[PDB]
């Protein structure tokens, strides 16, 4: 326990934890989505992840940077249903923009027809702030450069 | 919201001008003598290619 | 009025590589007026379609029958009166690149990929029949089995 | 030796109220209601009751820490009814469903008893 | 916009079990029943225990957690007795409390059970659960030890005590627990798919299922919703099941009336 | 030392099922007669008994302290 205020403001503007995400040793996080939650991120965001209304109106009481404006379901017909690709995207905050590779990605599928458009869902790619395509993994919530 | 099938507005010139303001004032080691600009470039090199 | 697209599709091959996720299904489909292709993941679970099938697909860019563009939140009020009624399975969705001619080459073929909350659209064919479309737009696939 | 009470989880301190009402400033017509001493019971009933009314558009509830004794609902209605009339009609509705299902369950009980 | 309109089918009932089927209800509402009954169905346990000889092989505070474990039949006292907080009393009056006393002395070679028979109550309403088991003189079993065995005494041992049983929920304590396990079970032929199995064959069936020996799941139904519920009610002897599920359906009542209260208390201002 | 009141998982009076338990094992019956003869018929249960041992019989052995 500091105790003084010059000491105080010194653990506030230097030492305290969102500022030390990043090492110097090797210009990457040194905090990572682990365990259970790196699970449910890799088992949430694939393609067939269908969550109803009620569901999503549970889980965005545990968001608080929620601005209060529900997103238009994935699809509208017979009955409301939202991906999990589209309540992470609500997580993802501000313009972020990524590509990178699920773990399982073929290698063959770079150069084939369907890159842009994958058969596995294997291909990550974030524009403005909002999950399009892929499954997160380590490689894109982990320690590692560039996530 | 840029366009990429939809003719700009940017002018080439322009973006060399643009470009070059931003190299002359993205320094590191600053002054005007011969030392202080070699060191200027050879600290920057990288950055400017 | 607001209709980008409208053909009537059959289904040529379902999970060309094998299916993959559990709840979804990708459907290849070739137009009969407008000579399109199409590539299209949707709900296996909750509308079921076999190989062969005839559907009649429209692409708008809102729900609205005079044009105008909708709120962009979801209320559950609006999805009845309008053009969404003589549909059975209506999804929402935005255009996230656009392949084809870019620059430096003829505009003979285009093609449109759309990321329906994970789900995935490429519709490719001919450059003039593609007018209205743009990356970032969103808009409304609408969709119903005929017989 | 830091063990709290066991009786805390469900009795009120000096001066706790039990609804601490907060009005939302995000958007027009939402209310949070923070109620003390309570968990999952109260909250899953009075939230799956609220959606079965027409006029809500959001209605969640929330734990924010198991350690701690409370739960939150956000509610967010239409312009001609509040969020507060919304939870009393909740509240009365399940009322009125656990009085129906008391005295079906009494009637069955009585049956079960007589007919041997 | 208005509530449900639930129907009940009891099918089975006996003295410490009852099955039944909840139709026409919502999730929430049925799985508030089960932690109703399990958490917050009030009744009888013992709370307070005063030693006055302990010479025995077992510690003081290891035979008051034995003791205050013990079921009480407490099927017509519990909802007239109050709380120890909710009283003006102090020295733990008869309308707050109930008075048990034991005083066993082994003076014999061979060991001595002291069972909750040797338990003496005040109260001729709240006894211990073998009540039921005395009066059972058509014993084929072949065994008369039917009773809660509280400790063991070899000869030269005493136990003397003075206890005090109040009201409480499982809530507070796992001893106020009136059930013995809630059985709780919907859509037994995975109609909804809210489960997901990789072998639907490796799975035995429910026995409230629907399905012939061929078929492992029913079709998927997108459109349904619960609204069928099993339940399985077992005591644990302190309260009669069908008084457990009335009085935690009473228990529910009286804290959405008090929340109701607490809201239109706060609604004037 | 002693059998417990209740099961841990469960809640069911399991202390009135020790002696009748040892009783039925040594008349003739197996574990699993015995168990379901007690009525034990969750394995819930059924660990509480076929685990438990009983040490105040060990306990029991030793002179008292007081006479
Ligand atoms: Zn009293
Ligand atoms: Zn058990």
């Amino acid at each position: 326990v500091p105790q003084s205020m010059e000491t105080r403001a010194e653990v506030e503007n230097i030492h305290i934890t969102p500022r030390q995400i990043i090492t110097p040793q090797a210009n990457k996080p040194v905090m990572g989505i682990v365990q259970d939650t790196l699970t449910a991120v890799r088992k949430m965001t694939k393609r067939d992840v269908f969550i109803t209304r009620e569901q999503v109106m549970n889980l965005l009481m545990f968001l608080p940077t929620w601005d209060a404006k529900m997103p238009q379901p994935c699809i509208l017909k017979p009955r409301p249903l939202w991906t999990g690709k589209q309540i992470f995207s609500l997580i993802i905050p501000g313009n972020v923009n990524m590509i990178r590779t699920h773990s399982t990605h073929p290698d063959e599928e770079d150069e084939g027809p369907y890159k842009w458009i994958s058969p596995g869902d294997t291909k990550v790619m974030v524009e403005h702030g909002e999950l399009i395509m892929g499954i997160l993994c380590k490689k894109s919530l982990g320690t590692s450069a560039g996530s | 919201h840029i366009n990429k099938r939809l003719p700009t507005d940017l002018s080439p010139i322009r973006v060399i001008k643009g470009v070059k303001t931003l190299l002359e004032r993205c320094v590191i080691v600053t002054g005007n003598d011969r030392i202080s600009k070699q060191a200027n470039e050879n600290a920057t090199l990288l950055f400017q290619c | 009025a607001g209709v980008l697209f409208e053909d009537i599709f059959n289904v040529k091959d379902m999970d060309p590589e094998g299916k993959k996720f559990d709840r979804v299904s990708r459907l290849h489909c070739e137009s009969e007026s407008f000579k399109m292709d199409l590539i299209l993941d949707i709900n296996s679970w909750l509308y079921p379609m076999e190989l062969g099938d005839k559907f009649r697909l429209v692409l708008a860019t809102t729900l609205r029958e005079d044009g105008c563009p909708d709120s962009g939140e979801y209320n559950p009020m609006e999805h009845e009166g309008t053009r969404a009624d003589s549909f059975e399975y209506v999804m929402y969705g935005k255009i996230y690149r656009i392949e084809g001619d870019e620059a430096h080459n003829e505009a003979s073929r285009l093609s449109a990929y759309v990321s329906f909350g994970g789900l995935l659209m490429r519709l490719q064919g001919d450059a003039n029949n593609l007018h209205g479309f743009e990356v970032d737009q969103h808009m409304y696939l609408l969709m119903k089995r005929l017989a | 030796m830091n063990a709290p009470p066991t009786f805390e989880s469900f009795l009120l301190y000096e001066g706790e109220k039990k609804i601490i009402k907060e009005l939302d400033t995000k958007v027009t017509n939402a209310a949070i209601f923070t109620i003390n001493k309570e968990d999952h019971t109260l909250g899953n009933m009075i939230r799956n009751q609220l959606l079965k009314d027409p006029n809500v558009l959001f209605a969640g509830y929330k734990v924010p820490h198991p350690l701690e004794h409370k739960f939150v609902i956000r509610i967010q209605t239409t312009a001609d009814y509040s969020p507060q009339e919304a939870f009393m009609n909740a509240i009365t509705d399940l009322l009125a469903e656990l009085s129906l299902f008391e005295e079906r369950f009494k009637d069955a009980i009585k049956e079960k008893k007589e007919g041997g | 916009p208005y509530a449900n309109q639930p129907s009940v089918q009891i099918t089975e009932l006996t003295d410490d079990n009852v099955k039944f089927v909840l139709e026409d209800t919502e999730l929430s509402v049925a799985n508030s029943l089960r932690r109703v009954f399990i958490a917050e169905t009030p009744t009888l346990a013992i709370d307070w225990v005063q030693l006055e000889a302990n010479s025995t092989v077992l510690s003081d505070e290891f035979l008051a957690h034995r003791i205050g474990l013990i079921p009480l039949i407490s099927d017509d006292v519990v909802e007239r007795l109050q709380y120890t907080r909710d009283c003006i009393c102090l020295d733990f009056c008869p309308e707050c409390s109930v008075e048990f006393t034991l005083d066993v002395k082994c003076s014999e070679e061979q060991t001595r059970h002291v069972t909750t028979a040797d338990l003496k109550s005040s109260n001729a309403k709240v006894l211990p659960v073998t009540s039921r088991n005395q009066g059972e003189e058509d014993n084929e079993y072949g065994e008369s030890n039917d009773e809660i065995l509280i400790i063991k005494l070899r000869k030269g041992q005493e136990l003397k005590l003075r206890a005090y049983a109040k009201k409480g929920f499982g809530k507070e304590h796992a001893k106020w627990n009136p059930t013995a396990g809630v059985c709780f079970e919907y859509d037994p032929d995975n109609s909804m798919r809210h489960t997901l199995y990789p072998k639907p064959d490796e799975w035995p069936k429910s026995e409230h299922t629907e399905l012939e020996d061929d078929q492992y799941e029913a079709p998927y139904n997108w459109e349904a919703k619960p609204n069928k519920f099993f339940f399985n009610v077992e005591s644990a002897g302190a309260l009669k099941p069908e008084n457990i599920v009335v009085m935690g359906v009473q228990v529910l009542k009286n804290k959405l009336s008090n929340l109701q209260t607490q809201l239109s208390h706060e609604s004037q201002n | 030392m002693i059998i417990p009141i209740r099961c841990f998982t469960c809640g069911k009076v399991i202390g009135n099922k020790w002696e009748s338990y040892l009783g039925l094992l040594q008349a003739e019956y197996t574990e699993g007669d015995a168990l379901d003869a007690l009525g034990l018929k969750r394995y819930c249960c059924r660990r509480m008994l076929l685990g438990h041992v009983d040490l105040i019989e060990k306990l029991l052995n030793y002179a008292p302290l007081e006479k």
